[PDB]
This record gives structure tokens, C-alpha cells and sequence, in this order.
């Protein structure tokens, strides 16, 4: 009886923008926005993620959540791609983009209900972004000298461990900073060659003990045992290592070369053939000074017998992924053939031994103060296997956070723990009333959108938002008789588990946010908020 | 049945917002019409703010409190009824997200509204300008605001004369640090009470100093005016009295009639002889007067006026000085007719009058209204009440405030400037008060048709730099100064509008629960 | 969620016994007491009490609210 109008395409459900479809798009984000509000901060909450394969996952990181969630709606999908923008270029700050871009759209509803055009809303945030990036350059307080000292690395790593693993912040800091200083060289005035790859730090774990018994190795650790009767090398300096792709056996042909057996007379010659050929090839390897042979393939029985008489440690690594990072320490190259250990393909190792880790014996690969290693290993110990795996995810994110300390302006820092967002409120509203025109509406609301960061940390910490927040606003508002402003840039959001009249200072715990992390987060959050405001309508087709 | 928790806070916001939303377009001379379909089949197209909501029945109790607020507000100021309802309703609307979404406790907001009320009243006094209440030419241009767009615009000069001459008699101008300052108290209700006389012309309307009585003289031929009147006021009627016994009078025999009639004529004569002892020229009795008492006072050379109300005799006592006496034998020598100019029997439009008027002002006048018909008299009546209401606001304080959204926007700017040093949780509900102040100039623009976002942004920026006296024009709708086109309302309109709005805002936020049943 | 249908003991009315009435006594006195819990103390707030005619009144006095409070259950 009731006809239909407005949908000329096919049988569908037509949604006109006159019903506030742009508001419904933000409402769909509000469902996901509330998910990230319990994530950011050391007081944040962990989410249980049940994988499609029937695996239980409990983690604070929201990037794992968005990866497991399959998104359709564009405004949420852009935020997922914006999260990947923050995840690929940096290993920290993923919760900053999702929460900020969500609040920028929340305060935009007041402008949409006012009747302010979406294009004029976008123009307001673009002008306020240039005002913010101008301030973010002046919000810089300290900068690291790139001395790469352990204490200097603790200042960077300490705030990174927070918001992920709490209570281990001081314990994990000494473990991570030691592994970074091993693979991080000390140099200046060279920007051509990049340094500190993510693969430079390997993390292994074993059941038993605790984080106090964890140790850091200056090189890679192998799980496999020393199959050969030689358990460890000597104390001589610069032991030569050889990596062979071809298995250890009688010399064969690079193409095929499969040994066939016909009569027992050939088997007697095959045995003596493997005896003379292996003894001839392995002897020339020992004569060249190579005391360790890394075999990427299987090792024959007669190959073990002759190498044990020459005192060469037999070490097998069937995994090619471990051999790739292994070439970054000694510098050896794998040989497809066998019997020609070219010295240019030979590496150098100081110490190869077998250590007992968690009750199991493992053969390590390491060095002492020579032939600098580009790969290190963190040995973790813990009682709970589930919590020990989550610590590994927190350390891996801490390694990618140190990557932001490289050449692209990663030394400068801004006050963290909600200290920067509060000052940006007064600075942007100062530009709002100063800039004439209709932009003052969107510019002032752009500073109000920064109130979510201090409120989020307060809601997750159980603190009263009616107390800490207004005391934090008055904390950055002072009257100074002079040009230089003083008294306090250091008032942050309080992390207390044991109360504290008022709020504390950033200078006490040295908890700050990086400039490269903050400046990149603003650009991604605005472009993500601009993309949602740019969509006034959607078009779909039948699959 | 019962509504508790935050649900009652939602219903209180929905009720006050729905009542205001109707009359939001009823503000301004360009206000749009409203169509109200009656349940009996009729409709009302009038845009009058009070006439609409009066015919609209509401359910939620907060909606009834908004209706009773306008009834009390109409007793103070005669106009601006839609201004108070919008302001009182928008403050609760602006505090709605803070009360719920921000989870601010209502007592925190109510405590902040008390500080916002004091700051708002101080800003109004700063932006206000002084005015001379003694200048007759200035008072006429003020009352003219309540005059124009009405039928009385042609007689407006006479409409002001009726309003000014009335407030000047009632006003008491005094001040000192000794006995205190009355603050120029004027009562329009009781003392200024109008009398509508049919016939004549509007130009013939006079302000009479005295009391007026429509009851005529008991005798057709009487003295039309008394040079030196002697007034006698008394309660007990003049008639043959009755004994304290069961005595009854039943006369059958024909010769027994003159026995009782002689006693009746004697007792009434003694009651009139007690009055004539002071030789009065006027006799006024609260109760009725017998025909025998009329004849004895007829030959005594005095006028008799029967059946005068007790409330009238109290006002007769002020224009005269006659002491109120109960019993006819108790008449005091303090009873005098002094300070009474004349007693006039003059008839206007086949209606006998009584004029006790004198040459002095006994704090209360009498307005004599004339016209071409009763519909004109009712038109002059209600228009004179609005003329005296604006005149009352000017006489109760010598200050004017710019209209057209100038004062409403100027306060919102000053509240935002003060809010910067107001840090602490009370700042959040405080800033919602300034946002509610911008709603009044917003409805004037929405009724005008111009862009509300562009004009309000330029209007608020105009106050931040230029003078606070730059408002919005009603006819045009473009930002203009109130110096060129004045639109000067008295401050009393702005005073009571802000005071009752915060009290109404604190009233609705103070009720967190709703329970029904006896 | 209710208590009824005894399905035995033929009588001219309903009968509720056991933990059923013990829960009804708590739920009845709770809603009645929740009325004056917000009006307690000098910082307490008042409320509007509507009658059957449609009129109402507002007072913060607990003695007046409880006197004008209509309690259906006998436990309250």
C-alpha cells in the first residue's frame, strides 16, 4: 500500500543525509571509541580476544583488537587504516590516535547541530592544526644528546613500558636498555645509513624463575644442543665460524646428485667414500682456522666423527629465519656447496658455549667487546606462561618505540601524562578568539576535544573527574609578571594507586611523550577526522 | 506513578524545553504566528505569548511551574513574557549535557547558578545608562514603547499623560541613611484603579485626584456643588431600630397605626438629629437609608449617599479626613469635611456620578476613561495598564538597558571573560549560563531569517571590541547600534528576567524525584 | 517475576508465604524508603508530589513527603 521513493537503484535501504547520517557515522565510532577509552594508560583495561581459530588472547594493545575485528563502515575503517598509519611508522601511540580522532568527531556534533557546514568544520580544524603544530614545536622542553648511555635510555624506555605492563616498569627497563645499548652504535654526523633495525633485538622466554633472574645476551641464542662431542669452544680470541647450506656429508653435485645403491659391494665403497671425502674436507676447514661450523641442513654420522677429532663445534640451525639475523653478527655467508669455506664468507665469534636456561641446555652465540653485533637476545623468565608472553609483546613494542629515536627528529620531547594536552587547550583558545571569522567556533571546540586525554586517564585510574580535572586546568593557568612563563609546565595527570592531595609533577618521575610520536599523532588524527567529516553519504552495490 | 533517579532530571528538562520551544518564535515584533487547534474544533492564530500557553494544557508538573512563572512575571512587567520563558528554559537546556553526560551533581550546578546570578546583575548595571525620570518629554518616548503597534498610537500623547499623572500621585520620593530608602515604591493595582466611563472622546480622559462613586443622590433636587463640605461617615444604617425583646408589631384596628408610625418617625428623627448637630452638608452611610431618614436630612440641608462599601469609606477618609464611626450615636468630633474641594452630582452619559475630589494629592488618584464605545474603553484600559507598567519600571529605577539582544549578548561576553579566572568544577555550569544568554538574540535572528551562525558570531565579536550597546534591529535584522535606533527598555525588565530565570533554573534542578498520589 | 498461583488451599483470596513474601517486604519498604533518602540532611533536595486531580506541591520536609506518599503495599 505504502509506495517507496528516493531509492532508484535496486531493492535496498536508502539512508538520506538529511536524517543525520554523518551523526550516525560518528555514533558508530562512539561504540568503538568507548572501547579505546579503557585501553590507554597504565590503569587501562585488558580485553579478552577469542580468535577465529579458538585461541584465547588477553592484551591491552588495541591494535590487536582492530586486527581481529572485521570493519565495514567507512568512518571506522578509516580509523583502522589510520591506526595502521600509527602502527607502521611508530611502535607507540596507537591509543592516542583512536581516542583523539574519536573526540574530534564528538565535539563536531555540537557544530553539526548548530548548523555549521561540514566544509566549514573541516576548514576550522585545518587552521587549528597549523596552530597546534606551531605550538608543538614550542612545547619541546628537553632533548636527548644521543649519548646512548644506559641512564639516558631509561628516560625513553620508562614511559613506553607504562600503559602496557604496570609494576614491571622499573624491572623491564633495566632489561630492555641493556639489550638496546648492545646493538645501538654511538656515532654522530652520519645520516646516510639507518641503524637500530627492529630485528636487532630477539626475545626468548622460558618457564620458571621471575623477571629478576632474567638476563641479556649480546648475541643470538639457539635452542638446539651441541650435537658434536665438543660442547664449547676455547678461550682463544676471534673464533672463525662457517655457515653451510649444503648438509655435512660426502661431496655432492649442486644439481641433483642423489646417491643410489645397487649391490652390497657399492655400500662398502660408499662407506669408505664418505670416510675419505669428509675427512679431507673437514680437515681443510680446520686448517683455515674455523672452529665452528653452522649447518643449515642435516649432518651425517661420519661428519660428526671427524669434526670431533679436530675440535670443531657442530651447530645445526634448520630455521632459515634465524640464519638471516645470524649473518648480522659475525658476518658469515651461507655456502650452497660444500668444501670451499671462502674467508670472505667466514665470520668471527668470540665465545660459543652451552648455558642452562630454565632447566634446559641451550647453545648460545655471542661476543665480548669486538666485531660489533647487530643482533641481541633477551632471555625472559617467569612463572605464568600467559603473563610472560604478554611481557614479550610489551618489550617488542618498546623496541619499536626506540626506533622513533633515530634521525627523523626523535630526540625532542614534550611533557607527558596529560600535561601537553592541557597547555594546548589554553593556547588554541587563545588563537580562537584572536582569529576573526566563523573559524573561532571550530578552533575553540578543537581545544575542548583535547580534554578527553586527561579525562580518560582519570576515568581509568578511578579518580574523580570532578576534582582532578578542574584542579589540572587551574594548574596551567597562572599570572607571570614577565615575558618568560614559569611556575609549572610540569602538571600532569596523576597515576596514583595511593592517593595524593593535588597532582604531581612530570619532573619527579620523568614520564614524557616524544615529539615524533605526538606530532605524527596529530597529523593522523586530523586526517582521520577530516575523512569522516568529508563523507556526507555512502553508496553500495550488490555483491 | 513514580519517577526517580536521573529519569526525573530528564523529564524536568523535557518539560521545560517543550514549553519554551513553543514560544521561542513568539519573541520580537516579527514573531511568527502559532496555530493551536482546540479540542472543541476551534483554532487560535494569535502570536500573543501569554494567550497561547494559557489555552495549552500540560501534564508534567515542571511544565505547570513554567506557566505559573509567567503569571507572576506578568505582574511585575507588562511585556517581555516570552523573553523570560526562553531564558528560564534555555539555562536548563544548556546545563542538560553537564547534568547528565558530564555527570555533574545538581547542587554543584545550583551553587554555581547563584554566583552566575550575581555576576549577571552586575553586568546589567554596567551596560545600563541613566535616564531622567523628571523629564516629561523623555518619559513619553519611553511609555511609547508599550504604545505603538496599537490603536492608542494616535492618542499616545494623552496615553502618557494618563500614565504619568497617575504615577506622580502615588510615588513617594524619599531617601536617607536614617529611616531607609523606599526605593520609589509605587502601587498601580490598588490606588491607580481606573474607572471606565462610556461616551465622550479619548481626549476628554482625565486623571482625577480623589475617589469616584457611581451611586447617585437619594433625592432628585439637591445642591449640585458644596462650597465647604462637611463629610460624615458612619456604619449603622438609619432606620427605626428594634428592641432587645421579642416584641412584634401587628396592627389590625385602624386607629392603632398612627401609634407605631409616630414612634417610627420619632426614633428615625433622633438618629438624624444626632447627625445634624454638627450641621453637616454631606451624609454618607455604609448601609441603606430609610425614606424617613431621607426626608429629615432633606430639610436639614445635607446630601445623603446610601450604600457605600467599607473599602470605599477608607479611601473616602483619605481624600477627606472623616473618621470612621460604627454606631450613629458614636460620631466623633474628629469627623471633618476639610480638604474637600467640591461634591459633584454631574451626569455623563445618563449615569450619575459622585466627585469628592480636592486640590491635594492623598497618595491615590482616580483615572476617568472615556471613548466611543465599550470596546474602545477595554482597549484603552489594557493599553493604559501596559503604559503604566513601563512607566512604573522607569520610576522604580533611573536606568535604561539596550534591547534587541544587545544586553543579552553583552552579558554573555562578560560572563565568558570572568569565567577564565573562575577555575574549578563550578566553571562548567557557569559557562552554560552565558551560552543561554545568546539564545535571546538567536531567536530574533531566526525570526528575522538571517544566518544565525554568521550574525551571532559577528555580534559577539562586536561586543568584544566595540561598545556593548550594539544590538540587532528588529525590522531589518542586521547588526546596528542602539544609539541610532534606540529600542531602550527599562532595566527592571532585564532585572526580573534574569532573577526569576536563575530561581526557576534552581527550582527545577532542586527536584530530583517525582511522586504521584495523595 | 511475581508470586501467585498457589494452586491449592481453596480460599477467597491469594496467599503468599515463605521467601516470596520476605522478598516482597524488602522490595516494598525499599521503594518507600528511597523517597526520603535524597532529602535527608540540610544538603538534601526537595521533590514534587502530584495528586490525582493533577495539582502538585514541592517541599523538602520529610514529615510532609511521607504524609503525602501513597504506599500500596501494607509492608510499607
Amino acid at each position: 500500500q505504502n509506495p517507496n521513493a528516493g531509492l532508484f537503484k535496486q531493492g535496498y535501504n536508502s539512508y538520506s543525509n538529511a536524517d543525520g547520517q554523518i551523526i550516525k557515522s560518528i555514533a558508530a565510532i562512539r561504540e568503538l571509541h568507548q572501547m579505546c577509552l579503557t585501553s590507554m594508560g597504565p590503569c587501562g583495561r585488558n580485553k579478552i580476544i577469542v580468535n577465529h581459530l579458538g585461541k584465547i588472547i588477553i592484551t591491552n594493545d588495541a591494535a590487536t583488537m582492530l586486527r581481529e575485528l572485521d570493519i565495514v563502515h567507512p568512518a571506522v575503517k578509516v580509523l583502522v587504516m589510520a591506526t595502521e598509519q600509527q602502527k607502521i611508522d611508530m611502535g607507540d601511540g596507537t591509543n592516542l590516535v583512536m581516542i583523539l580522532a574519536g573526540e574530534l568527531l564528538n565535539v563536531s556534533e555540537k557544530l553539526i547541530s548548530m548548523g555549521l557546514s561540514a566544509v566549514e568544520i573541516i576548514q576550522g580544524y585545518n587552521m587549528a592544526r597549523k596552530f597546534t603544530l606551531k605550538e608543538l614545536d614550542e612545547m619541546v622542553v628537553g632533548e636527548i644528546t644521543d649519548k646512548n648511555d644506559k641512564n639516558e635510555l631509561l628516560k625513553m624506555i620508562k614511559p613506553v613500558i607504562s600503559s602496557k605492563k604496570y609494576g614491571s616498569e622499573d624491572i623491564l627497563s633495566e632489561l630492555v636498555s641493556e639489550a638496546v645499548s648492545h646493538v645501538l652504535p654511538v656515532a654522530q654526523q652520519a645520516g646516510e645509513i639507518p641503524y637500530f633495525n627492529v630485528d636487532s633485538i630477539r626475545v626468548v622466554k622460558i618457564m620458571g624463575g621471575s623477571l629478576s633472574n632474567s638476563t641479556v645476551i649480546k648475541g643470538m641464542v639457539f635452542n638446539r644442543e651441541p650435537e658434536g662431542h665438543v660442547k664449547s669452544l676455547s678461550e682463544d680470541k676471534k673464533h672463525k665460524v662457517a655457515v653451510f647450506t649444503c648438509p655435512l656429508d660426502i661431496a655432492n653435485t649442486e644439481t641433483k646428485g642423489t646417491v643410489l645403491l645397487h649391490n652390497a659391494q657399492e655400500m662398502l665403497d660408499f662407506s669408505k667414500g664418505e670416510e675419505k671425502q669428509i675427512d679431507a674436507m673437514m680437515k681443510e676447514i680446520a686448517d683455515m682456522g674455523v672452529e665452528c661450523i653452522v649447518a643449515g641442513a642435516g649432518v651425517g654420522e661420519l661428519a660428526l666423527h671427524y669434526l670431533n677429532r679436530y675440535g670443531i663445534l657442530v651447530l645445526k640451525v634448520p630455521s632459515k629465519f634465524e640464519l638471516r639475523r645470524l649473518c648480522r653478527v659475525c658476518g658469515a655467508t651461507p655456502l650452497p656447496r660444500l668444501g670451499a669455506p671462502t674467508p670472505e664468507e667466514l665470520g668471527l665469534v668470540e665465545t660459543v658455549k652451552t648455558m642452562e636456561i630454565g632447566g634446559d641446555r641451550v647453545t648460545v652465540f655471542k661476543q665480548e667487546q669486538g666485531e660489533i653485533s647487530r643482533t641481541s637476545t633477551i632471555i625472559l623468565r617467569g612463572a605464568t606462561q600467559n603473563n610472560l608472553d604478554d611481557i614479550e609483546r610489551a618489550i617488542d613494542d618498546g623496541v619499536a618505540a626506540v626506533k622513533g629515536l633515530m634521525k627523523p627528529s626523535g630526540g625532542k620531547l614534550l611533557p607527558g601524562a596529560g600535561a601537553t594536552e592541557i597547555e594546548l587547550i589554553s593556547r588554541i583558545t587563545k588563537y580562537g578568539e584572536r582569529t576573526p571569522g566563523l573559524l573561532q567556533l571550530a578552533i575553540k571546540q578543537f581545544a575542548v576535544a583535547f580534554e578527553v586525554v586527561p579525562r580518560t586517564l582519570a576515568e581509568t585510574a578511578g579518580l574523580d573527574v570532578n576534582e582532578v580535572l578542574p584542579n589540572l586546568y587551574a594548574a596551567h593557568n597562572v599570572t607571570e609578571p614577565g615575558a618568560v612563563k614559569t611556575d609549572h609546565l610540569y602538571k600532569g595527570v596523576d597515576i596514583d594507586g595511593e592517593s595524593d592531595e593535588g597532582v604531581k609533577d612530570i619532573r619527579e618521575e620523568n614520564i614524557y611523550d616524544m615529539l615524533a610520536t605526538k606530532k605524527f599523532a596529530i597529523n593522523v588524527a586530523t586526517e582521520a577526522a577530516t575523512t569522516v567529516l568529508s563523507i556526507d553519504q555512502i553508496i553500495m552495490a550488490k555483491k | 506513578e513514580r519517577t526517580t533517579g536521573r529519569q526525573a532530571q530528564i523529564s524536568n528538562i523535557t518539560a521545560a524545553k517543550a514549553v519554551a520551544d513553543v514560544i521561542r518564535t513568539c519573541l520580537g515584533p516579527k514573531a511568527m504566528l502559532k496555530m493551536l487547534l482546540d479540542p472543541m474544533g476551534g483554532l487560535v492564530l494569535t502570536n500573543d505569548g501569554h494567550a497561547i500557553l494559557r489555552e495549552i494544557d500540560v501534564a508534567h508538573p515542571a511544565a505547570k511551574s513554567m506557566l505559573e512563572l509567567s503569571r507572576t512575571q506578568d505582574e511585575e512587567v507588562g511585556d517581555g513574557t516570552t523573553t523570560v520563558i526562553i531564558l528560564a528554559g534555555e539555562i536548563l537546556a544548556q546545563c542538560a549535557p553537564y547534568l547528565i553526560e558530564k555527570n555533574i551533581h545538581p547542587v554543584i550546578i545550583i551553587q554555581a547558578l547563584k554566583k552566575a546570578l550575581t555576576d549577571a546583575l552586575e553586568v546589567i548595571k554596567q551596560v545600563s545608562k541613566p535616564v531622567d525620570v523628571e523629564n516629561d518629554a523623555a518619559m513619553k518616548k519611553l511609555i511609547q514603547a508599550s504604545i505603538g503597534t496599537k490603536y492608542v498610537i494616535h492618542w499616545s500623547e494623552k496615553m502618557c499623560e494618563l500614565a504619568l499623572d497617575a504615577v506622580k500621585t502615588v510615588r513617594k520620593d524619599l531617601g536617607q541613611t536614617v529611616e531607609g530608602e523606599p526605593n520609589f515604591e509605587i502601587d498601580i493595582k490598588r490606588y491607580v484603579r481606573v474607572e471606565k466611563i462610556p461616551g465622550g472622546d479619548v481626549l476628554d480622559s482625565r486623571v482625577l485626584k480623589g475617589v469616584l462613586l457611581n451611586k447617585d443622590v437619594v433625592h432628585p433636587k439637591m445642591s449640585r456643588h458644596i462650597e465647604n463640605p462637611r463629610v460624615v461617615l458612619l456604619d449603622c444604617p438609619l432606620e427605626y431600630k428594634k428592641g432587645e425583646s421579642q416584641t412584634n408589631i401587628e396592627i389590625e384596628k385602624e386607629e392603632d397605626w398612627n401609634r407605631i408610625l409616630q414612634i417610627e418617625e420619632e426614633q428615625v428623627q433622633l438618629m438624624c438629629e444626632q447627625i445634624l448637630a454638627v450641621r453637616p452638608t454631606l451624609v454618607i452611610t455604609e448601609k441603606g437609608v430609610s425614606d424617613l431618614a431621607q426626608h429629615y436630612l432633606l430639610k436639614g440641608g445635607c446630601s445623603v449617599l446610601r450604600r457605600v462599601k467599607k473599602s470605599d469609606n477608607n479611601r473616602i477618609a483619605r481624600v477627606t479626613g472623616a473618621t470612621i464611626v460604627n454606631r450613629v450615636e458614636d460620631l466623633k468630633e474628629s469627623d471633618v469635611g476639610t480638604n474637600c474641594g467640591l461634591f459633584k452630582v454631574e451626569m455623563i452619559g445618563d449615569e450619575y456620578f459622585s466627585f469628592l475630589d480636592n486640590c491635594k494629592e492623598p497618595k491615590a488618584c482616580t483615572i476617568m476613561l472615556r471613548g466611543g464605545s465599550k470596546d474602545i474603553l477595554n482597549e484603552i484600559d489594557r493599553n493604559l495598564q501596559d503604559a503604566m507598567a513601563v512607566a512604573r519600571n522607569v520610576m522604580l529605577s533611573p536606568s535604561l538597558s539596550p534591547g534587541g539582544g544587545a544586553t543579552e549578548m553583552a552579558v554573555s561576553v562578560k560572563l565568558a571573560e570572568k569565567a577564565k579566572q573562575l577555575e574549578g568544577i563550578q566553571q562548567w555550569p557557569y559557562q552554560a549560563v552565558a551560552d543561554a544568554m545568546e539564545c535571546i538574540p538567536r531567536t530574533l535572528i531566526q525570526n528575522a531569517g538571517g544566518d544565525p551562525i554568521r550574525l551571532l558570531s559577528q555580534l559577539r565579536a562586536k561586543h568584544a571590541q566595540g561598545n556593548f550597546t550594539t544590538g540587532i534591529d528588529g525590522d531589518k535584522g542586521k547588526i546596528v547600534d542602539m544609539v541610532s535606533y534606540g529600542i531602550w527598555e527599562p532595566e527592571v525588565i532585564k532585572q526580573q528576567s534574569v532573577k526569576t530565570a536563575i530561581e526557576s533554573a534552581c527550582l527545577l534542578l532542586r527536584v530530583d524525584d517525582i511522586v504521584s498520589g495523595v | 517475576f511475581n508470586n501467585s498461583r498457589s494452586d491449592t488451599l481453596f480460599l477467597g483470596g491469594e496467599k503468599i508465604s515463605g521467601d516470596d513474601i520476605r522478598n516482597q517486604n524488602v522490595l516494598a519498604t525499599m521503594a518507600v524508603a528511597n523517597v526520603v533518602k535524597s532529602s535527608l540532611g540540610p544538603v538534601g533536595l526537595d521533590k514534587m508530589l502530584v495528586d490525582d486531580i493533577g495539582d502538585f506541591t514541592v517541599t523538602n520536609d520529610g514529615a510532609t513527603i511521607l504524609s503525602l506518599l501513597d504506599v500500596q503495599h501494607p509492608a510499607g
